[PDB]
C-alpha cells in the first residue's frame, strides 16, 4: 500500500470534522511504521526515504504543515519517534537530507507548547549531528545562529520543566562538541552559565534537588567541554569548580532512583579524568572507597561509566608518580596499603579484585628500585588465587569466563620488567595461559583482539625472562596444539575452525602490538608451530586396524586428532611464509617423506608435503639448481616412488597423491616428464566429476608449458591434450546460420569454468602446439561404435501382420540396446531395452539351432555372441535388483547350453568362456569378478555334467580348453591377471 | 582494423542488430567481429560480452560436429587462438597499473612473440587473422599509453617478418611476396631492418624459383645480386656477423 | 475463458462444446481461433475437453459438402493441425485417447501398406522429435491381429535340438583362425 499511504495521509489534513481523520492518520502512520522499521526489502527504501524527505507529500511536510492545529501534536510526536527510528536505520547515506530534518526541527520547538513532542525532536537534531560528525552539510547548516537562537530561549526562559530543558542543554552541549569553530567567542560565558546553573540547582539548601535537571546540565557541560581543554595551570578555578560539582554527584544517599545522573557524572569523569587531577588528588580515600562503593550497585551503564573513569583515574594517578622516584611517595604508599585491601578479602564479584590485581601489578615502575622486597611477592599470590578460585573449583559452563583477557594483560602488566620464577608456578603458569586460550568459542564477536592481546603480551613477559624459560613457550604452543586437536569430525560444540583467526592475529598481526609495548616474534611462534606439529606428527601411531576392507585406526581419537592438524595446517601455514619456513623445508618435508614410506595409505601426509613444496615454489627454493639439493634430489626420488605405487589407490587417496604430483616444480618435472604424464592423464579422466582433480591439472599445464623448455616437453603433448577433449564434448542442440536463412522466411569451482578454463588454454598453449587434441589415442575405443559386428546380417526377423509380413533386421538394433541396457540414466527407458535384449538374446539362440535347407546351415552367431556377452555378464551383476533377477538365470542357463559342444574349440564356447575371464581379470569391480567365479564354477559343473564319465575320460574337451587358458593367466605378467 | 575511417560496417550492423533477422544471424557464428568491432568504436564491455559469446559459442559449434569429421573440427580448432588473444587483450587494458608501467607490455609482447601459429600446418587465413588482429592491438595500446614506440615498432616488423617468412615456406609467394614490398618504405629507417627485408627478399626469390623453367629461372635469380648491394655494407655486416 | 480458472474454463470450454454443433462455419471458426490455446493448459480437465471438441470437428468438417469454403478448410485444418500436436500431450491416459482417436478404421487404414502412406498425412513440423516413435507404434499397433502373433516364434524347445558347430576348414577357418 506505499505511495497510496502517503497519498491518503496527503489528503486528510482538510477534514471537515476536526481531529476525525487524525487517528485514521495515526493508523496509516503505523501502517507505514509496520512496513519500514523490520524491513530488509532493499529496492523500496530509496523511493520510501525519498518520500519521507521530500517537499510535495510525506513526513515532513506533514509534520511543517500541522502546526496550526493542537489536533495534530501527537502526530508530530508519533513521526518525530518514527523518524529517530528512520534515521537511525540507514547510517551515512541519508546524507542530503537533514536541511529539511533541521528547520523542521527549530520550527516545532519554537511555534509549540507542549513538552511531549519537543523532547524526541530535540533528541532527533542532537542525534542527526552525532551521525554526522565527518559531513558536510553542517555548513548548510547555519550552525552559529542557532546557538544564538538556543540562547535567546535562554534570555526568555520562562520555565519549560524538564525534558525540553534537558536536551536544550545537551543540544547547547552538543553545538560546541561537534563543528566547533563557531563558539569560541562565548566559551567563558557557557562555562559561567552552565556552572552557575548547577550551582544554583544542586546546592539550593531550602528544597531538594530536581535530578533530571542535573542530569541535563550535566551532559551539558560534558558535550561542552568536550576538546575544551582549560587546565589547571591555565586556569584551575573552573578545574576545582567541576572537580568538586563531580565529585559531589556521586555521593552515596540511601532511597536514591533513577540511575542515570551519577552516570552522567562518572561518564563526565570518565570523558574528562585527564582534564582536572590537582585536586582530585586530595580525596584519594574518598574516590576510591565512593567508587569503589558505587559500582556495587544493581544497573548497568553507571557501572560501566564508573569502572572506565575508576581505571583511568588510577592511569593519570600512575603516571603522575611514574614522572620522577621519591617525591609522589605519599600516593604510592597510600595506593600500596589500599590495594592491600582487596586481594585479602572474599567480595571478588571478579571486578574489584580485577581492578585492584590490575592496578597492584601496574604499580611496579614506582616500586621496584625503593622496596624491591614485595615485588617477586606480586606474582605468587596471583596465580595462586587462579588455581584455588576456577582450576579445581570447576564453575565453567556459566557467567564466569568472562574476565580472563584483562587478568592475563594485568599479570603480564606486572611480568613484563621483573625478575625470574624459579621453579614452582611456572608450569601452573603456562596451564592457566593454554586453559584462557581453550575456553575461547563460548564468546562474543570482537573481543579476540584482547584475547590474543592477552596471550602476546604474556609471550613478550615470558620471552624476555631467559633463553632456559623460552623453552616454557614452546610447551604453550604444543599443549594449546594438542588441546584444539580433541575435537568431533564434521553452549555448543568447537572444531578446529575456529581458532584460525586467533592464529591468524598471532602469526600476522604483530606490528600493532609491538610499537605500544615499549617482527622478531612471529619468527619464534612459526619455529615453535612447525616445530609443535613435527613433534606431533613423530607421536601419533596411525597404524589402521584391520576390521581398505573395513579398516578402523586402533586409537580413532588419533586419527581426527591427525585430519583436524593437518586441515589447520591447510589454512594457517601459507600465510607469511616468507623468510621463515623457508630454511626449514628439507627437515620437514624430510620428516614428511620418511614417514609416508611407513605410512602410504594415511591420504593425508600428501596434502602436508604439497602445501610444503607449495611454499618453497612461492619462495622459489629450486632455483640454485647444502641442505637445498639434499631437498631437490630428495623430492625426485619421492616423487618417482610415489607415482607407481598410485595405481593401487582409487579414493580420496588417489586424488592426494595426484595434487602432490602435479604440485611439483618444473625442475623436478622437466628431467623425466613421461613418469609424470599418466598423473596428468588420470587427473584428466578423473577431473571430469571431480573437478579441483582437474583445477590443479590445469593449473599444472599452465606452469609446464610456461617453464619447460619447448623442446623437450613436445613428444608428450599427444597424450596430454587428447584426453582433454571431454570436457568441451558435454532436447538435442541449438540452431545455426543453415536453418534460421531457410527459417525466418517461415515463421569449489563448476564445470562451466573449467571449460572456459580449458578452452582459454588450448588458446594460449599456441598453434604448434595445439592441433594435438585431435590425434587419436588408439582409435580401438573411437571406433568401437563404428565397426559394424558383423559382415552378414543375421536375425532375419519376419513382422507379421495379416498380408504383408516383411523382413526385418535385428542386428541394427544391437549396439544402442546394449548401450542402452547397461548404460541408461533413466528408469522405464532401462527396463524396456532390458527387456527387448532378453527376447533379443533368445531370438539369437532360437535362429542359432533353426535348421534351413536352402544354404547348408544356421548363421554362425560368434561374432555377435563375443559382443554381447560382456554386456550379458556385466547386466547380470548391475547394483539394480530387477536388471540382476531377469539376467542372472539367464546367464547360468547360457552356461547350461553352450556347454554342450564336443568338438574341441567350438567358437561359441569360448566366446563365452574368455567373456567370463575378462569378467575375472578385471581390475575395478568386485561384484563381476566374483560374480565370474561363480560363473567359472557353473561352467565346470555343467561341463561335467553334459557329458558321459568315459567319454570325458577319453577326451575332455571344455575342462582342457578351461585349463589351458587359466595357465596362461597364472603365468601373465600383469597382477590382476594372476589374481583372476 | 589497418585504417581507412569508413563508417559502413558499423552502420551496417548497428541497423541489423535493430530487427531480430540480423540480431539473431549475428550472435550466433560471428560475434568475433562484434568484438573487433566494438573495440574499434571503445564500447569495451559490449567487446567482452561478445567475445565470452564466441568462446561459449565455440564449444557449442564445436562438440556438434561428428568424430570422423577430422578436417572440420580441425577447421574449429585453428580459431581457438585469435579467438582468445581478444580475450587476453582485453583483460590486458582494464587492468589500471599496466598502462603505467613497461614490464607487463613487455611481458604480453614477449608471449605474443613465443607463440607464433603454425608454419607449414596453419593456413595463411589464420595467420592473416594473428597478425593483423596484434597489429590492431599495438596500435590501440600506442593510443591509450603515453621506450615504448620503438618496442612495440620492433615487435610489428619481426610479426610481419615472421608471417612473411611462414608464407614464402607454403607455396604462398604472391603473397608474401606482396607483403614484403608493402613493409619497403618502413623497412628503410634502420639498416637493421633493411638488412632484413633483402634478406627475406632474397630468400623469397631463392624457394620461388625452384620451380619457374631454368631459362627464366638463372634471370630471375640474378636480380638479386644488385639488388643485395645496395646499403653501407661492410658497416653493418661488419658489426653483426649473423 | 482467457482469464484462468480452471473450473470456470471447464464449464465454458464445456458450454462450447453443446452449442457448436449449431453453430455455422463463420462464427464456429472465430470462436475456434480462441479454443486453441488450451494445449498450454496445465489442466487434464480443459485439454480432454478440447480434444473431444476438436474430435468433433474432424468428424463433422471431413468435407461436408462436395466443394467447402474458405472457412470450412481452414476449421478443418486448424482442427486437425492441434489434433495432431495432441499426440504428444504430456498425459499418458490423454494421449492414448488421442492415440485410439487417430488409430481407428476410418482415419487411419488398417491395412499395412495402405497405413504406411497414410502416415504421412499426420506430420505437421510443430511435431517433428516424436514422429517416428509414433509412426512405428502406429505401424505396430496392426501386429496384434495376426494369425502367427499367439504362435511362438520357434517350434521346439532347445532340449530337443542339436547343437551345430560347425567344424569346417572352409573360409570360416579364414575368419577364425585370423581374428583370435
Amino acid at each position: 500500500g506505499v505511495r497510496c499511504s502517503l497519498l491518503r495521509l496527503q489528503e486528510t489534513l482538510s477534514a471537515a470534522d476536526r481531529c476525525g481523520a487524525a487517528l485514521a492518520g495515526h493508523q496509516l502512520i503505523r501502517g507505514l511504521g509496520q512496513e519500514c522499521v523490520l524491513s530488509s526489502s532493499p529496492a523500496v527504501l530509496a523511493l520510501q526515504t525519498s518520500l519521507v524527505f521530500s517537499r510535495d507529500f510525506g513526513l515532513l511536510v506533514f509534520v511543517r504543515k500541522s502546526l496550526n492545529s493542537i489536533e495534530f501534536r501527537e502526530c508530530r510526536e508519533e513521526i518525530l519517534k518514527f523518524l529517530c527510528i528512520f534515521l537511525e536505520k540507514m547510517g551515512q547515506k541519508i546524507a542530503p537530507y537533514s536541511v529539511e530534518i533541521k528547520n523542521t526541527c527549530t520550527s516545532v520547538y519554537t511555534k509549540d507548547r507542549a513538552a511531549k513532542c519537543k523532547i524526541p525532536a530535540l533528541d532527533l537534531l542532537i542525534k542527526l549531528l552525532q551521525t554526522f560528525r565527518s559531513s558536510r552539510l553542517m555548513d548548510e547548516f547555519k550552525i552559529g545562529e542557532l546557538f544564538s537562537k538556543f540562547y535567546g530561549e535562554l534570555a526568555l526562559k520562562k520555565k519549560i520543566p524538564d525534558t525540553v530543558l534537558e536536551k536544550v542543554y545537551e543540544l547547547l552541549g552538543l553545538l560546541g562538541e561537534v563543528h566547533p569553530s563557531e563558539m569560541i567567542n562565548n566559551a567563558e560565558n557557557l562555562f559561567r552559565a552552565f556552572l552557575g546553573e548547577l550551582k544554583t540547582q544542586m546546592t539550593s539548601a531550602v528544597r531538594e534537588p530536581k535530578l533530571p535537571v542535573l542530569a541535563g546540565c550535566l551532559k551539558g557541560l560534558s558535550s561542552l567541554l568536550c576538546n575544551f581543554t582549560k587546565s589547571m595551570e591555565e586556569d584551575p578555578q573552573t578545574s576545582r569548580e567541576i572537580f568538586n560539582f563531580v565529585l559531589k554527584a556521586i555521593r552515596p544517599q540511601i532511597d536514591l532512583k533513577r540511575y542515570a545522573v551519577p552516570s552522567a557524572g562518572l561518564r563526565l569523569f570518565a570523558l574528562h579524568a585527564s582534564q582536572f587531577s590537582t585536586c582530585l588528588l586530595d580525596n584519594y580515600v574518598s574516590l576510591f572507597e565512593v567508587l569503589l562503593k558505587w559500582c556495587a550497585h544493581t544497573n548497568v551503564e553507571l557501572k560501566k561509566a564508573a569502572l572506565s573513569a575508576l581505571e583511568s583515574f588510577l592511569k593519570q594517578v600512575s603516571n603522575m608518580v611514574a614522572k620522577n622516584a621519591e617525591m609522589h611517595k605519599n600516593k604510592l604508599q597510600y595506593f600500596m596499603e589500599q590495594f592491600y585491601g582487596i586481594i585479602r578479602n572474599v567480595d571478588s564479584n571478579n571486578k574489584e579484585l580485577s581492578i585492584a590485581i590490575r592496578g597492584y601489578g601496574l604499580f611496579a615502575g614506582p616500586c621496584k628500585v625503593i622496596n624491591a622486597k614485595d615485588v617477586d611477592f606480586m606474582y605468587v599470590e596471583l596465580i595462586q588465587r587462579c588455581k584455588q578460585m576456577f582450576l579445581t573449583q570447576t564453575d565453567t559452563g556459566d557467567d564466569r569466563v568472562y574476565q580472563m583477557p584483562s587478568f592475563l594483560q594485568s599479570v603480564a602488566s606486572v611480568l613484563l620488567y621483573l625478575d625470574t620464577v624459579p621453579e614452582v608456578y611456572t608450569p601452573v603458569l603456562e596451564h592457566l595461559v593454554v586453559m584462557q586460550i581453550d575456553s575461547f568459542p563460548q564468546y562474543s564477536p570482537k573481543m579476540q583482539l584482547v584475547c590474543c592481546r592477552a596471550i602476546v603480551k604474556v609471550f613478550l613477559a615470558l620471552a624476555a625472562k631467559g633463553p632456559v624459560l623460552r623453552n616454557c613457550i614452546s610447551t604453550v604452543v604444543h599443549q594449546g596444539l594438542i588441546r584444539i586437536c580433541s575435537k568431533p569430525v564434521v553452549w555448543k560444540v568447537p572444531t578446529y575452525k575456529d581458532y584460525v583467526d586467533l592464529f591468524r592475529h598471532l602469526l600476522s598481526s604483530d606490528q600493532m602490538m609491538d610499537s605500544i609495548l615499549a617482527e622478531s616474534l612471529n619468527h619464534l611462534l612459526y619455529d615453535e608451530f612447525v616445530k609443535s606439529v613435527l613433534k606431533i606428527v613423530e607421536k601419533l601411531d596411525l597404524t589402521l586396524e584391520i576390521q581398505a576392507a573395513n579398516l578402523h585406526p586402533a586409537k580413532p581419537k588419533d586419527f581426527s586428532a591427525f585430519i583436524n592438524l593437518v586441515e589447520f595446517c591447510r589454512e594457517i601455514l601459507p600465510e607469511k611464509q616468507a623468510e621463515f619456513f623457508e630454511p626449514w623445508v628439507y627437515s620437514f618435508s624430510y620428516e614428511l617423506i620418511l614417514q609416508s614410506t611407513r605410512l602410504p595409505l594415511i591420504s593425508g601426509f600428501y596434502k602436508l608435503l604439497s602445501i610444503t613444496v607449495r611454499n618453497a615454489k612461492k619462495i622459489k627454493y629450486f632455483e640454485g639448481v647444502p641442505e637445498k639439493y639434499s631437498c631437490f634430489a630428495l623430492f625426485v626420488k619421492f616423487g618417482k616412488e610415489v607415482a607407481v605405487k598410485m595405481k593401487q589407490y582409487k579414493d580420496e587417496l588417489l586424488a592426494s597423491c595426484l595434487t602432490f604430483l602435479l604440485s611439483l616444480p618444473h625442475n623436478i618435472i622437466e628431467l623425466d616428464v613421461r613418469a609424470y604424464v599418466p598423473a596428468l592423464q588420470m587427473a584428466f579422466k578423473l577431473g571430469l566429476s571431480y573437478t579441483p582433480l582437474a583445477e590443479v591439472g590445469l593449473n599444472a599445464l599452465e606452469e609446464w608449458s610456461i617453464y619447460i623448455d619447448r623442446h623437450v616437453m613436445q613428444p608428450y603433448y599427444k597424450d596430454i591434450l587428447p584426453c582433454l577433449d571431454g570436457y568441451l564434448k558435454t532436447t538435442k542442440n541449438n540452431w545455426e546460420v543453415s536453418a534460421l536463412s531457410r527459417a525466418a522466411q517461415k515463421g569449489a569451482i563448476s564445470l562451466e569454468e573449467i571449460r572456459i578454463r580449458v578452452v582459454q588454454m588450448l588458446g594460449s598453449l599456441g598453434g604448434q602446439i595445439n592441433k594435438n587434441l585431435l590425434t587419436v589415442t588408439s582409435s580401438d575405443e573411437m571406433m568401437k561404435s563404428y565397426v559394424a559386428w558383423d559382415r552378414e546380417k543375421r536375425l532375419s526377423f519376419a513382422v507379421p501382420f495379416r498380408e504383408m509380413k516383411p523382413v526385418i533386421f535385428l542386428d541394427v538394433f544391437l549396439p544402442r540396446v546394449t548401450e542402452l541396457a547397461l548404460t541408461a540414466s533413466d528408469r522405464q527407458t532401462k527396463v524396456a531395452a532390458c527387456e527387448l535384449l532378453h527376447s533379443m538374446v533368445m531370438f539369437m539362440l532360437g535362429k542359432a539351432t533353426q535348421m534351413p535347407e536352402g544354404g547348408q546351415g544356421a548363421p554362425p552367431m560368434y561374432q555377435l555372441y563375443k559382443r554381447t556377452f560382456p554386456v550379458l555378464l556385466r547386466l547380470a551383476c548391475d547394483v539394480d535388483q530387477v536388471t540382476r533377477q531377469l539376467y542372472e538365470p539367464l546367464v547360468m542357463q547360457l552356461i547350461h547350453w553352450f556347454t554342450n559342444n564336443k568338438k574341441f574349440e567350438s567358437q561359441d564356447t569360448v566366446a563365452l568362456l574368455e567373456a567370463i575371464l575378462d569378467g575375472i581379470v578385471d581390475p575395478v569391480d568386485s561384484t563381476l569378478r566374483d560374480f565370474c567365479g561363480r560363473c567359472i564354477r557353473e561352467f565346470l559343473k555343467w561341463s561335467i555334467k553334459q557329458i558321459t564319465p568315459q567319454q570325458q575320460e577319453k577326451s575332455p574337451v571344455n575342462t582342457k580348453s578351461l585349463f589351458k587358458r587359466l595357465y596362461s593367466l597364472a603365468l601373465h605378467p600383469n597382477a590382476f591377471k594372476r589374481l583372476g | 582494423l589497418q585504417g581507412e575511417a569508413d563508417q559502413s560496417l558499423l552502420t551496417f550492423i548497428d541497423k541489423a542488430m535493430h530487427g531480430e533477422l540480423q540480431k539473431a544471424i549475428l550472435e550466433l557464428h560471428y560475434s568475433q567481429e562484434l568484438s573487433l568491432l566494438y573495440l574499434l568504436q571503445d564500447d569495451v564491455d559490449r567487446a567482452k560480452y561478445y567475445i565470452q559469446n564466441g568462446i561459449q559459442s565455440f564449444m557449442q559449434n564445436y562438440s556438434s560436429i561428428d568424430v570422423l569429421l577430422h578436417q572440420s573440427r580441425l577447421t574449429k580448432l585453428q580459431s581457438v587462438q585469435a579467438l582468445t588473444e581478444i580475450q587476453e587483450f582485453i583483460s590486458f587494458i582494464s587492468k589500471q597499473g599496466n598502462l603505467s608501467s613497461q614490464v607487463p607490455l613487455k611481458r604480453l609482447l614477449n608471449t605474443w612473440t613465443n607463440r607464433y601459429p603454425d608454419a607449414k600446418m596453419d593456413p595463411m587465413n589464420i595467420w592473416d587473422d594473428i597478425i593483423t588482429n596484434r597489429c590492431f592491438f599495438l596500435s590501440k595500446i600506442e593510443e591509450k599509453l603515453t621506450d615504448i614506440s620503438s618496442l612495440i615498432r620492433s615487435c610489428k616488423f619481426s610479426m610481419k617478418m615472421k608471417m612473411i617468412d611462414s608464407a614464402r615456406k607454403q607455396n604462398n609467394f604472391s603473397l608474401a611476396m606482396k607483403l614484403l614490398k608493402e613493409l619497403h618504405k618502413e623497412s628503410k629507417t634502420r639498416d637493421d631492418w633493411l638488412v632484413s627485408w633483402v634478406q627475406s627478399y632474397c630468400r623469397l626469390s631463392h624457394c620461388r624459383s625452384r620451380s619457374q623453367g631454368c631459362s627464366e629461372q638463372v634471370l630471375t635469380v640474378l636480380k638479386t645480386v644488385s639488388l643485395l648491394d645496395e646499403n653501407n655494407v661492410s658497416s653493418y655486416l661488419s658489426k653483426n656477423i649473423l | 475463458m482467457r482469464h484462468r480458472d480452471d473450473e470456470r474454463q471447464k464449464v465454458c470450454l464445456d458450454i462450447i462444446y453443446k452449442m457448436m454443433p449449431k453453430l455455422k462455419p463463420v462464427e464456429l471458426r472465430e470462436l475456434l481461433n480462441p479454443v486453441v490455446e488450451f494445449v498450454s493448459h496445465p489442466s487434464t480437465t480443459c485439454r480432454e475437453q478440447m480434444y473431444n471438441i476438436l474430435m468433433w470437428i474432424h468428424d463433422n468438417y471431413r468435407d461436408p459438402e462436395s466443394e467447402t469454403d474458405n472457412d470450412s478448410q481452414e476449421i478443418f485444418k486448424l482442427a486437425k493441425d492441434v489434433l495432431i500436436q495432441g499426440l504428444i500431450d504430456e498425459n499418458p491416459g490423454l494421449q492414448l485417447i488421442i492415440r485410439n482417436f487417430w488409430s481407428h478404421e476410418t482415419r487411419l487404414p488398417s491395412n499395412t501398406l495402405d497405413r504406411l502412406l497414410a502416415l504421412n498425412s499426420l506430420y505437421s513440423p510443430k511435431i517433428e522429435v516424436h514422429f517416428l516413435s509414433l509412426a512405428t507404434n502406429f505401424l505396430l499397433e496392426m501386429t496384434s491381429m495376426s494369425p502367427d502373433y499367439p504362435n511362438p516364434m520357434f517350434e521346439h524347445p532347445l532340449s530337443e535340438c542339436e547343437f551345430q558347430e560347425y567344424t569346417i576348414d572352409s573360409d570360416w577357418r579364414f575368419r577364425s583362425t585370423v581374428l583370435t
